[PDB]
């Protein structure tokens, strides 16, 4: 793991959800939402 | 949602929430209470089944009481219990979503005329002027009071997507104990609710659709017990893991048709109904919410998911065929005493339930009667083997099923459900309900008629041994001859396999009577130790599959290979496959593979290659499906017998445990009644015998886990050595044929050149790399489950693990072990960082902590361990108490004394183990561990990581003390961190691992074991010269640091960032010396350590150390460390000397 290197977030409890911000400010918060989507190329690979 | 708990059996009828309705079309009427929108409870027996039925019409394993739920008090109890379970389920988020879904999953209205819809879900009042909307009504049980069930209002309407009402038979008062826990009735209610979901969405399968469950290996005939589709889809367990595979090896037309019908009725609603004003908007909203969740979501709901979400322990292996394995025993649950919103009060294991009166009424009609007979056909032994209530077919399902070559394969189970949206829907009033007359099928009770057959055997079967190991006599002689046990006409002996315990009892057969409590303690301890060495003993053996924990007593527990000298020798010379009866059971699945289409002959090279690639992918997927089918077949055929062995062995262990407890209790009662022992000694004897029985239970659980793991491994190895080679051979033939066909097809193509023909031929071959699906981790991970994790954490050896931290406002201190240990601590105890976490700071006068836990009382035969981090800040030689449990001079304790510690163990009889530990109180952290092992009778004391004491406590009897462990640390302020008490003895390897694991947290420690930090005035020392500090002296117009074989130099570390406080491993440092003006370090040309004044000229060294050493850090620069120089003694940056020279320390 390295500093100054953007990373996307994943949670081990609920992989299907990803991190998003509701709003920016004091009253804002961070939350999880889905579905993760899927990238597929037929007969070779299919992953979230 | 809000469950209405303000209803009693005598509430007045309001025509809205509580009413009296009619079941089906019969003239029977009953009272119902609406608990939540569209869900009602009928606190009465089910009207459809007659309360009394003929004796031969009784279902085996079922309890029949026609007087149950009869009086109004029983009905009110049922109502309150059901409402309490409803509240418990609703409190959890997933249970609340399930309840909202059931509340909104109304059956589809029936279009009597185009544009005219009539409801199907309705209840008719007594005089037939009030109609009630209800998706589900929960009744009491039918004829059998333990038969929870759910039935549909109309068959066809619930089969073709329209949906019907559901009616539930529920038994909230009875539960059964599986292994070591009581099954939560909330989970059974959840299972019935999910079945009601299947009924409400009209996705009920055809009755003939049923996947196989077990192979009836008890019979001498080939027969498969197959489980219904809904039961398999919603039961969960390990069996559901052999069907829910990606890709699906088992598929049926039902899984295609059901979404079709769902979408059809969704279109019917959204086109015809949603735009129709003929019906109330309530039905519109209910249907909108019903159709918002598809059929896949309903399919993925099963008891494994709810067990994980609700944290409920459930059966996980063959959980729908328990009536053959687990002859249940029933316990009554008092919902005001033994239940609350959080399930069983004090867990599913630690709660106590009164045995139900109905256990004697359990009907026992066995599917088989096994009769052990001798040469002259005399009936020696007789036993009953029970069925499972599952349809048994005579045809092999695996040899008839056709794995679909052509199929299409593509979140939270109820993520789309909105509880708030469903709650906001106003209810359906009585004045806007137009019923449909033929909405109810005529209910017919179904009676299962079991068949009984006999078998005569010359060799005892496992059930013969299992039944011969139980007895009702209270004067038990544990014998060692099953033939003699059966032949014993006196009915006195009872069969057993505990050779150590039997031999010990034979040795003290002529021993003098136990007159005093000391002899009783000696006898009880010896009996416990012999029992634990008989039961928990295992032996590692190397078989054709690996290292396995062979448990030797199974041969004498289940009559498995008693012919040979020992169980292990037979297990090795015969292999795993010998542990079962029916060993050649695998048949080749019926498989069809589409040949290459001829229309591709006139295709270009690229298109032909792409089609061949698609064929290759489909063939690989088909081979994977064949492997999944083989895996399921191996389970259902071979692991069924091994799990029969598992359950039989666990039952044998429980029988032996009960026999031993009988012996203990009879001896204790005889001593109480026929001895001159003082009364207080009798009271303490009873209190100690209780704890000894608890420890015996724990040892039994250990043995059960051992046999479980051993047989699981044996079954996996059977799959290795017997099923996979057959799969490999069949797949080799199949790939050979497919390669031949593809090669011929390519050679027959016309639009392809010869070189391209060779290219395509070699590109689309099949070899062993395509059907090599074996994966040991998946085969051993089938048996992992949420039940296993919950049992593991509930029976965790950690009785106490103190955790401490600082929250803005206060400091939190407590137990993190999950047990019932209560903590009462003086609120003037601060927390300061110790080694890895916070540590309690004790003044030594008024700071007290008290840990209350039953196990802390200790006893005669409980092994335990105490370890922690101690840093004394005192100098008192007086024997001052530090920590321990001491009631009436009896117990264990540890006091400060001199500059070290004293460990004291005093039993009731006066025997005292007093040990002294030197050099412990030095303003430095020490990792103290004590391990009292009552099995081998060993006392181990470790300081830091050295075995400082290894004594024998063979002469220490009962040390029963108070449940309170008190941390006082008299007269010495001190730091105490990571206090931990386990109920298991600790070995040296575990102590070393814990020591290094806690220490190795990427922190740099000085000589005081504390945390080194920046901007702190330390003093440098060498590991070799720890007694000799570092001095600064002027020479050659410079200043140099050296030892003497001189003003001691003051050392500080500096970091680049001013936001860093402590010094972590593997980081840059600038060494600084405090002179009249501060100076920094540098390395000169001769690698000597020079003192400079320039701020930026000083270069950055690197700090590291070895994890094997607590605090001997090393300073390096550009790959070359700093080491002591030759005598002349300064420091040099050279690596042509011994390793000890690089080591350093700070103070």
């Amino acid at each position: 793991l390295q500093y100054d290197k953007p990373y996307y977030m994943l949670n081990l409890y609920d992989p299907n959800k990803y991190v998003d911000v509701n709003n920016v400010g004091i009253r804002g918060y961070m939350y999880l939402k889905g579905p993760r989507g899927s990238v597929m190329t037929t007969n070779i690979y299919l992953n979230s | 949602m809000k469950i209405n708990n303000n209803f009693n059996i005598d509430s007045l009828i309001d025509n809205r929430d509580v009413a009296i309705v009619r079941g089906r079309k019969t003239d029977t009427f009953f009272k119902v209470f609406q608990v939540a929108p569209n869900i009602w409870v009928a606190p009465e027996r089910y009207y459809g089944e007659s309360l009394n039925i003929n004796e031969d019409q009784k279902s085996d394993g079922g309890i029949y009481d026609s007087n149950f739920l009869l009086t109004n008090d029983e009905k009110d109890e049922f109502l309150q219990a059901t409402v309490k379970i409803l509240q418990r389920i609703n409190n959890n988020v997933i249970g609340a979503k399930l309840l909202s879904l059931i509340s909104t999953a109304i059956p589809f209205p029936y279009e009597y005329k185009p544009g005219d819809y009539r409801q199907t879900n309705y209840l008719v009042s007594k005089d037939n002027q009030h109609y009630y909307t209800a998706n589900l009504v929960i009744f009491g049980p039918g004829t059998n009071i333990v038969e929870n069930n759910a039935v549909y209002y109309k068959k066809e309407d619930s089969e073709n997507g329209m949906g019907t009402m559901s009616e539930i038979w529920f038994q909230p008062f009875l539960t059964y104990k599986y292994d070591q826990f009581y099954v939560d009735p909330a989970l059974e209610l959840i299972k019935c609710l999910i079945k009601s979901l299947y009924y409400l969405y009209g996705i009920k399968p055809s009755d003939d659709l049923s996947i196989p469950y077990r192979l009836r290996s008890e019979f001498n005939s080939l027969e498969y017990s197959e489980l219904d589709m809904v039961d398999f889809l919603i039961s969960g367990g390990t069996d559901y893991k052999l069907l829910n595979t990606n890709p699906y090896w088992f598929t049926d037309n039902y899984f295609i048709n059901a979404p079709k019908n769902f979408e059809k009725y969704k279109n019917d609603y959204e086109t015809k109904i949603k735009n129709n004003n003929d019906i109330a908007n309530s039905i519109k909203l209910y249907l909108e919410q019903k159709f918002k969740t598809n059929v896949q979501d309903i399919w993925e709901l099963n008891l494994s998911y709810f067990s994980t979400e609700f944290e409920i322990m459930m059966p996980e292996i063959f959980n729908n065929a328990l009536n053959h394995y687990h002859r249940k025993e029933y316990y009554v649950i008092d919902y005001f005493k033994n239940y609350n919103i959080n399930g069983f009060i004090n867990g599913q294991i630690k709660t106590i339930l009164l045995l139900s009166k109905y256990n004697k009424n359990i009907i026992n009609k066995p599917e088989l009667i096994v009769n052990l007979i001798n040469e002259n056909n005399s009936v020696l032994m007789k036993s009953n083997i029970y069925g499972d209530g599952l349809k048994g077919t005579i045809g092999n399902f695996y040899a008839v099923y056709k794995i679909p070559y052509n199929i299409g394969d593509e979140d939270s189970c109820l993520d789309n459900v909105d509880i708030k949206e469903i709650d906001n829907i106003p209810p359906i009033n009585d004045a806007d309900i137009y019923p449909y007359r033929k909405n109810c099928d005529p209910f017919t009770p179904v009676y299962n008629i079991t068949e009984t057959k006999e078998i005569n055997t010359t060799i005892p079967f496992p059930v013969n041994y299992l039944q011969a190991q139980v007895t009702n006599s209270n004067d038990i002689n544990l014998s060692s001859d099953f033939l003699k046990v059966i032949s014993s006409k006196d009915r006195s002996l009872v069969y057993s396999f505990l050779d150590n315990t039997i031999d010990y009892l034979d040795s003290i057969k002529y021993d003098g009577p136990i007159d005093t409590d000391k002899k009783y303690y000696l006898w009880l301890k010896e009996i416990f130790r012999n029992y634990s060495f008989d039961m928990t003993e295992t032996q590692e053996v190397n078989t054709l599959c690996g290292f396995n924990k062979v448990v030797p007593w199974l041969g004498k527990a289940l009559n498995i290979l008693n012919t040979g000298n020992s169980f292990i020798e037979e297990f090795k010379t015969l292999g795993p496959i010998s542990l079962i009866n029916k060993k050649e059971n695998i048949t080749m699945p019926k498989i069809e593979i589409d040949e290459i289409p001829n229309s591709m002959l006139n295709l270009s090279f690229k298109d032909l290659s792409e089609n061949l690639f698609n064929i290759f992918s489909k063939n690989n997927s088909y081979f994977e499906k064949i492997y999944y089918d083989f895996l399921d077949q191996w389970w259902t055929q071979y692991y069924s017998q091994y799990f029969d062995l598992i359950c039989m062995a666990k039952r044998s262990v429980l029988a032996q445990e009960s026999l031993i407890k009988k012996i203990i209790q009879k001896k204790l009662s005889y001593l109480i009644g026929n001895s001159n022992i003082s009364s207080d000694n009798l009271a303490l004897m009873n209190l100690t015998t209780t704890n000894t029985l608890r420890d015996i239970s724990n040892e039994s659980q250990i043995a059960m886990n051992n046999v479980n793991n051993f047989l699981n491994n044996v079954a996996i190895c059977v799959f290795q050595t017997n099923i996979y080679p057959k799969f490999i051979s069949f797949m080799e033939q199949c790939i050979n044929n497919i390669n031949k066909n593809t090669r011929e097809f390519i050679q027959k193509c016309t639009n392809i050149t010869e070189n391209e023909k060779l290219q395509l031929i070699n590109q689309n071959i099949f070899s062993s790399l395509d059907f090599d699906f074996l994966n040991i981790e998946n085969l051993k991970s089938l048996f992992n489950s949420e039940t296993g994790l919950l049992i593991k954490e509930e029976t965790s050896p950690y009785e106490l693990v103190l955790y401490a931290f600082q929250e803005p406002g206060n400091n939190a201190i407590g137990d993190a072990s999950g047990k019932n240990t209560s903590i009462e601590y003086s609120k003037d105890i601060g927390l300061v960082y110790g080694i890895n976490s916070d540590a309690l700071y004790l003044n030594g006068s008024n700071q007290s902590i008290s840990f209350s836990n039953d196990f802390f009382e200790n006893g005669l035969t409980n092994s335990f361990s105490i370890y922690f981090w101690l840093r004394n800040l005192g100098k008192d030689t007086i024997k001052s108490k530090l920590i321990g449990s001491k009631e009436d001079n009896c117990g264990w304790e540890i006091y400060f004394q001199d500059t070290g510690l004293v460990f004291n163990m005093i039993d009731s009889n006066g025997n005292e183990k007093n040990i002294y530990l030197s050099d412990v109180s030095n303003n430095s952290w020490h990792y103290i561990t004590i391990s009292v092992d009552r099995l081998k009778e060993q006392l181990l004391i470790f300081i830091d990581d050295n075995l400082v004491a290894n004594e024998s406590i063979k002469e220490i009897l009962n040390i029963y003390s108070s449940n309170i462990i008190s941390l006082l640390s008299e007269n010495n302020p001190s730091y105490i961190e990571g206090l931990t008490i386990l109920n298991k003895p600790t070995t040296s390897q575990e102590v070393l691992s814990n020591y290094f694991k806690v220490l190795n947290n990427s922190y740099i420690r000085d000589s005081s074991e504390e945390r080194l930090e920046y901007n702190k005035t330390y003093q440098l020392y060498n590991y070799v010269f720890s007694e000799n500090p570092i001095y600064e002296i002027k020479q050659n117009n410079n200043i140099y640091l050296t030892i003497n074989n001189l003003q001691v130099s003051k050392f500080k570390l500096l970091s680049i960032n001013p936001n860093k406080q402590y010094v972590q491993k593997l980081d840059e440092v600038i060494i600084s010396v405090l002179d009249n003006m501060e100076k920094y370090i540098d390395i000169s040309e001769d690698n000597r350590l020079q003192l400079i004044d320039n701020k930026n000229n000083a270069k950055k060294m690197i700090i590291s150390n070895d994890i094997f050493i607590s605090n001997c850090l090393t300073l390096s620069y550009n790959g070359k460390y700093i080491c002591l120089s030759m005598k002349d003694n300064w420091m040099i940056c050279n690596n042509d000397m011994s390793k000890y020279l690089y080591l350093w320390s700070f103070k």
